[PDB]
């Protein structure tokens, strides 16, 4: 399975990589205007992450 | 290595005015820039000065070919 | 910081929380005067690097 140990480091770094795509969406935790979106794997799972530590799908 | 004696395309004798044209163009471009170093004058900026009326004053007609060859020909004395 | 302060007004109960936000701005520091100085010979690449207007990038860092 993915999203757990295959890309744990990348997913934890995704908010800080400046070459990652952003999305104009408010953050529930820190109330930030923008979020970081990623799309990993052949199932194209969409994960939204934040600098404060927020992450979609109960991260 | 010089401006041709005649126009390559039609044969009009553009070369009887070549020396006058070269010197007069030098003076005219210097007047338009206003006394600047030859290297501080960009090659691009001096080529945008219109030489229509200077060529007209030489007596050369309004032919596309003659003005092309009088304006664009490279001089070997300025490269060696 | 303006986003955080707008949120601080928003949660506490201010109905004008969104007026604290500022617009985002991104730009380069290269100016038309620098281009003019380059064409005049008074400005160089190693002088543009010296004040951090440009930098060198290899395919690794790209
Ligand atoms: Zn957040
Ligand atoms: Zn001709």
């Amino acid at each position: 399975g993915e999203m757990e140990d295959k890309y744990k480091i990348f997913i934890k770094n995704a908010p800080f990589d400046p070459t990652n795509c952003q999305i104009k969406k408010d953050c529930p935790n820190c109330h930030l205007d923008y979020l970081t979106q990623i799309c990993i794997g052949s199932q194209k799972i969409i994960i939204l992450v934040c600098r404060c530590g927020y992450m979609s799908n109960r991260g | 290595m010089l401006i041709p004696v005649v126009c390559f395309t039609c044969g009009f004798p553009i070369g009887t005015y070549a020396a006058i044209f070269d010197k007069a163009r030098t003076e005219y471009i210097k007047t338009k820039m206003g006394g600047t170093l030859p290297q501080n004058i960009p090659l691009d900026a001096s080529l945008q000065i219109e030489l229509k009326d200077l060529i007209t004053a030489l007596g050369i007609p309004m032919r596309v070919c003659c003005r092309t060859h009088l304006i664009t020909t490279l001089d070997y004395r300025k490269y060696y | 910081q303006a986003c955080y302060k707008a949120a601080e007004a928003r949660k506490k109960g201010d109905k004008d929380w969104e007026k604290h936000k500022i617009p985002f701005i991104q730009n380069t520091r290269f100016t038309p005067q620098m281009a003019k100085d380059i064409l005049a010979g008074t400005l160089t690449l190693e002088d543009l690097v010296a004040q951090g207007i440009c930098e060198f990038i290899t395919p690794e860092e790209a």
